[PDB]
RNA sequence: AUAGAUGAGUUUGGUGAUGGCUCUGAUUGAACACU
RNA sequence: GACUAAUUACGUGCCAGCAGUCGCGGCAAUACGUAAGAGACUAGUGUUAAUCAUCAUAAAUAGGUUUAAAGGGUACUCAGACGGAAAAAUUCGCCCAAAUAUAGGGGACAAUUUUUCUAGAGUUUUAUGUAAGAAGGUCGUACUCUAGAGUGGAGAGAUAAAAUUCUGUGAUACCUAGGGGACGGGUAAAGGCGAAGGCAAUCUUUUAUGUAAAAACUGACGUCGAAGGACGAAGGCAAAGGGAACAAAAAGGAUUAGAUACCCCAGUAGUCUUUGCAGACAAUUAUGAAUGCCAUAGGUUAGAUUUUUAAUUUAGUCUAUAAAUGAAAGUGUAAGCAUUUCACCUCAAGAGUAAGGCGGCAACGCAGGAACUGAAAUCACUAGACCGUUUCUGACACCAGCAAU
RNA sequence: CGCGGCUCUGAUUAGUGUUAAGUCGAAAUACGGUUCGUGUAGUGGAAGUUGCACGGGACUUAUCAAUGUUGAACAAUACGA
């Protein structure tokens, strides 16, 4: 046994009986621990027994002899199978970064779903098109196929202004003298070419190498 | 083809030699030299060359050592998680 | 059989040494009999049958199973609540004494003698806490529940 | 049974089945084979 | 091995207790004392399970492999002696069971007359 | 019949086990030695 | 002396002697022999012999068998023990409950038996996968033999170094054309298959289990199993083949103080084929078989399901752990918690020996004591030391150089 | 009277136990200096030793030639060990 008996759940206990009586046998039993009487009724939890966990899902009423009955199960919602899809459609909708940093937890207390794809709080996104389908599929009777369609046109319209504002505001911008720093275009470059340049140098010593190498063959 | 296994619980996960061993490079010059011996001669002409890069390394300085590879440190940090455990 | 009771008691152990909530039992006439005599002393939280499956933890006792008719009865099994205080089993010995081997009988003169700290045949003396239960003709009794009707017969398991 | 305690038994059945060789012959004479 | 399940069909076709109870006179055993007899569901499928089945095939095993120990080199072949000793006795254990069961039923004395099962089969002990 | 369940010495460089030997208790239709 | 209540002095000097056990005695002995004192029982006190207990030290109550005494080589199986669900008849077993109890009551359980049930055990649906087994045939790399009035023309092979040895009757080396035997490269893995022993090139033929998923079927038909019988590695015996290679024996050459040996040149049984005998193995997982059950993780094998990407899941196998268990090492699909059954053990040594007996052609196998002699044998761990052990680290320890004996 | 059993004895011969101070080797325990044991068959004054298969109660005693990264510029009221 690699382990130790602890026995942190038994202070009280262990604690209070050796304040019960004075080890001088024939006199009053001396003043107990501060913490003795603070936590007289609050006795600790129950620990280390399995109990039957939350079942999230239908268990298999087929099995005779189941196996791993005290196993959490894992959490799924009729979202995961909307999400894989539409995120599969488009692959490049994860390359737009997404905070999962809650600020106070309370983002979904603004949520309403029958409005429209923008909500308060949360940015436009796969998973608000996601929201909006399962809404009309389930309160408007849509089927899978009918409430994507709906709802994730709705997202293109929302992406095209976006995408249409950015070119509008550098142009107007200039119309007035309005300058701005490098691009990201002009920015990527430059860092290729710092990179480049190291892979020439590596490239050339690895070939004198290599001749230098061939000399000793003959 | 299977994956690398999970290694078990070793006393120390380290590398012997830490840092390469570095060979004494003109042990080979030297060997070019007996090999022209060999084929062209003792007292040749073709030697001179290769004799004399001989006489060229014992009076070169020999390099400094390099800076030790900090790798049995890191590779003890993340023994008990990489592996099985530590035993002892 | 008696091998029933003999694997439900070296069952009861092993899950309750593992600190387990629930535990399964295959329902027959004879577990269920030694399961309530458990429950009536004080050592299992609930019994409940039904299928592979545990209730509904939080409908236990409200849990309505359905009839066990021959097209289900092979699925059937007893699910027994363990109990655990004082970061210590309530359950945590169940030797047997009538094993398949050898059926021993006790008399209403060897139980008096038993159910205060005495031996008597191939018994031991009750000790502190120690509880023996002894199967007779008015079911699955306690030794000092067969004592009060004035009764003997098999001893199943002495419970500690 | 450890090493050092079967050469004990290595050393009796060498010994035995060394000796039945040997003294074959004069048992053979008396029918005692 | 072909052949192998292809008598596995006649037998579950000769002796399927699903036939013979139509073609036997007195299929089942006779009732006992007080007991009288009820309707009981249909069988779903082909019976291939009865003891009449398993000793039929098994028959048809111990032939095969009995006339491959007798062929050439079959002396030779002595690991799948034990597999001969091994239907032999699982053909036993049925023929034992099934003569209490039935006790003189005419299903079970189609399947002795028909199958050559003499009472060397399964009284005493088969020793091989 | 409800008070009735006990150990000690000795293996090893040392420790814990296994396992015998011996002593501790009671006794004899007893013998012997000193009385 | 300690066990075991109770001390000094002198004498003796591994001598004389004491001793139930461990032990004491070799010149200042608390242990021997005297003297005094002390402790204790008492007309009894000690000693010897025996009996019970001590001893769970033959364990029914109530043991144990991985490493300490002790798991059978193997599992099909007669006898024999033991073994599901829900009811019923009988015994009145069991209980009241005795006095070896007339006559009754109680019905959970038990015995015989009957009727139903499907969770154990089986059958069917060509599974997949697979070095279980057997028959009849072949394949190939190397080896080896013969032939070429082959090319070539003095060495070759062996070993730490050599010798014996091969070669001018042409070797080694490089080829050509035939012949002959046994072997199984890669694949190859913690992999797999069989009851085990064991099974690895290939084609056809032939054989029993086992595993997965679904349905259907029989309806307790199950587990263990003394004995008998079957199977059982290498070696060995018998007969007829085969004979390249390897190789006990026999023999030679070296090494050595000596060398049976280890090494080397060669070499017969034997290894192989067919038919029998034989039955011993570290036949091992140092762990019998089977059933019920107990928390996880990482691999891996053959399948199945699925949103087949990757996760669930059945049956195996192997590492590392938790609870626990164990003398500990450790195990942890068990060496745990329980159960069933068979085999086996009861201090060491003598001894797996003797005698009689059975089996066998023989070798030998099965079975299986006592006398004499002991207080110890035995297991795991711990810390050291040692290693013609690994890796290091200091030292005129060594290398090198100078000088000296 | 014969047959069988049993007891004692027997030239000759075998095994084993005990016995500090003898002799001949140096087999095992470290890689014990030829890995050690199991079975079997030979061999040698003796311990030993050889062939064939088997066991680990011996090598899991295992520890990188994947040599180890410009993983998105700079400046600001942003940023500040
Ligand atoms: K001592
Ligand atoms: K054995
Ligand atoms: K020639
Ligand atoms: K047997
Ligand atoms: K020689
Ligand atoms: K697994
Ligand atoms: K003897
Ligand atoms: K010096
Ligand atoms: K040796
Ligand atoms: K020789
Ligand atoms: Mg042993
Ligand atoms: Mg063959
Ligand atoms: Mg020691
Ligand atoms: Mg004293
Ligand atoms: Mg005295
Ligand atoms: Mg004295
Ligand atoms: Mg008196
Ligand atoms: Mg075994
Ligand atoms: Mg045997
Ligand atoms: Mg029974
Ligand atoms: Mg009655
Ligand atoms: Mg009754
Ligand atoms: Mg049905
Ligand atoms: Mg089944
Ligand atoms: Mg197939
Ligand atoms: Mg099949
Ligand atoms: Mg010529
Ligand atoms: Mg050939
Ligand atoms: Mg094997
Ligand atoms: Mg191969
Ligand atoms: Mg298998
Ligand atoms: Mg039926
Ligand atoms: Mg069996
Ligand atoms: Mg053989
Ligand atoms: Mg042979
Ligand atoms: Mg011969
Ligand atoms: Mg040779
Ligand atoms: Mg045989
Ligand atoms: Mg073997
Ligand atoms: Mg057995
Ligand atoms: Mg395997
Ligand atoms: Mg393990
Ligand atoms: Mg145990
Ligand atoms: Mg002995
Ligand atoms: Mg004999
Ligand atoms: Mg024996
Ligand atoms: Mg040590
Ligand atoms: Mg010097
Ligand atoms: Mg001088
Ligand atoms: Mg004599
Ligand atoms: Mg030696
Ligand atoms: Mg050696
Ligand atoms: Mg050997
Ligand atoms: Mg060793
Ligand atoms: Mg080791």
């Amino acid at each position: 046994g690699k382990g130790r008996i602890f026995q942190a759940a038994k202070v009280y206990q262990r604690a209070s009986e050796a304040a019960a009586t004075n080890i001088v046998s024939g006199l009053p039993p001396r003043n107990p621990p501060l913490w003795l009487k603070a936590i007289e009724s609050i006795p600790p939890a129950e620990i280390n027994t399995r109990p039957y966990p939350i079942q999230h899902s239908p268990p298999n009423p087929r099995a005779r002899k189941p196996r791993n009955l005290f196993r959490p199960t894992k959490i799924v919602y009729p979202e995961d199978e909307l999400r894989r899809d539409f995120y599969r459609d488009h692959p490049w909708e994860l390359a737009r970064p997404r905070m999962i940093i809650e600020l106070d937890g309370k983002d979904a207390r603004f949520l309403d779903w029958s409005k429209g794809l923008r909500q308060r709080g949360i940015p436009l996104s796969g998973e608000s098109v996601v929201q909006r389908q399962l809404w009309l599929m389930e309160n408007q009777g849509m089927t899978k196929q009918e409430a994507y369609d709906k709802a994730r046109h709705e997202f293109y319209k929302l992406r095209q202004l976006e995408q249409m504002e950015r070119r509008i505001a550098v142009e107007e911008a200039r119309m007035v003298g309005g300058y701005f720093g490098k691009d990201l275009l002009t920015v990527g470059m430059e860092l290729e070419n710092k990179t480049y340049e190291s892979w020439k140098k590596w490239a050339t010593t690895e070939i004198a190498r290599q001749e230098s190498a061939r000399a000793s063959m003959y | 083809p299977n994956k690398p296994i999970r290694l078990p619980p070793l006393k120390q996960l380290r590398v012997r030699q830490a840092n390469k061993a570095e060979e004494n490079p003109c042990i080979a010059v030297m060997s070019s030299v007996l090999a022209c011996w060999a084929s062209a001669g003792y007292n040749s002409a073709g030697c001179a060359t290769v004799e004399n890069a001989l006489r060229a390394c014992m009076d070169a300085p020999k390099p400094a050592p390099k800076p030790n590879n900090t790798i049995n440190y890191h590779l003890s940090r993340f023994q008990e998680r990489l592996t099985q455990g530590k035993s002892k | 059989g008696i091998q029933q009771i003999t694997n439900m008691c070296s069952h009861l152990q092993n899950a309750s040494r593992a600190r387990l909530g629930l535990t399964s039992l295959p329902n027959t006439k004879y577990n269920l009999a030694l399961a309530l005599a458990l429950h009536r002393a004080g050592f299992i939280s609930s019994i409940t049958r039904g299928g592979p499956h545990p209730p509904t933890p939080e409908a236990l006792m409200t849990y309505e199973p359905e009839p066990v008719t021959s097209a289900n009865v092979a699925t059937r099994r007893l699910w027994v609540g363990l109990k655990y205080w004082n970061e210590e089993p309530v359950l945590k010995e169940l030797k047997p004494i009538s094993k398949p081997s050898r059926l021993v009988t006790a008399s209403l003169e060897q139980l008096n003698r038993v159910a205060r700290g005495f031996p008597a045949g191939y018994m031991k003396g009750l000790q502190l806490g120690e509880c023996l239960f002894v199967n007779t003709d008015r079911g699955v009794l306690e030794v000092r529940e067969a004592v009060e009707r004035k009764v003997g017969g098999l001893v199943l398991c002495k419970v500690k | 049974i450890s090493v050092r305690r079967q050469k004990k038994l290595k050393i009796k059945k060498k010994k035995y089945k060394k000796l039945m060789r040997r003294t074959r012959n004069e048992r053979r004479k008396q029918d005692r084979l | 091995k072909d052949r192998k399940h292809a008598n596995i069909r006649r037998c579950i076709e000769t002796f399927g207790r699903h036939i013979t109870d139509q073609s036997l006179e007195r299929p089942t055993p006779p009732l006992a004392r007080g007991v009288e007899p009820k309707p009981q569901p249909v069988r779903a499928g082909p019976d291939t399970g009865s003891s009449e089945v398993q000793i039929a095939i098994l028959t048809s095993k111990i032939r095969a492999l009995s006339k491959a120990l007798e062929g050439h080199g079959g002396n030779r072949d002595k690991n799948n002696k034990r597999s001969l000793r091994r239907l032999c006795h699982k053909r036993q254990r049925l023929l034992r069971y099934m003569e209490r069961k039935e006790r003189g039923s005419g299903r079970w004395h189609h399947m002795l007359e028909t199958l050559g099962l003499t009472p060397a089969t399964w009284k005493g002990q088969i020793t091989l």
